[PDB]
């Protein structure tokens, strides 16, 4: 799992 | 829910938004799980819990976090969300 900003 | 589409000028800046999830990361699709307060993505209407549709038309539904990952980073960006 991850969590990607952008 | 609702369907919205929601453009985006490519200006060069960060789109101030996360996404999580993906067909390889139970509820299925790409969401977004945080949207900066004063940034692009915020001020262009997209709110947390949004489920990420379509990039640019390309259909990211059942795509990979990383799949959907690289059709954001890829003139405008047009995400088409669901909500609700």
């Amino acid at each position: 799992q991850s969590e990607t900003s952008v | 829910g609702s369907v919205e589409e929601i453009r985006l000028p490519r200006a060069g800046g960060p789109l101030g938004l996360s996404i999580v999830g993906g067909s390889d990361h139970q509820e299925p699709g790409v969401f977004i799980s945080k949207v900066l307060p004063r940034g692009l993505a915020a001020r262009s209407g997209l709110r947390v819990g949004d489920r990420i549709l379509a990039v640019n038309g390309q259909d990211v539904r059942d795509a990979t976090h990383q799949e959907a990952v690289s059709a954001l980073l890829r003139l405008e960006l047009s995400l088409l969300v669901r909500r609700d």
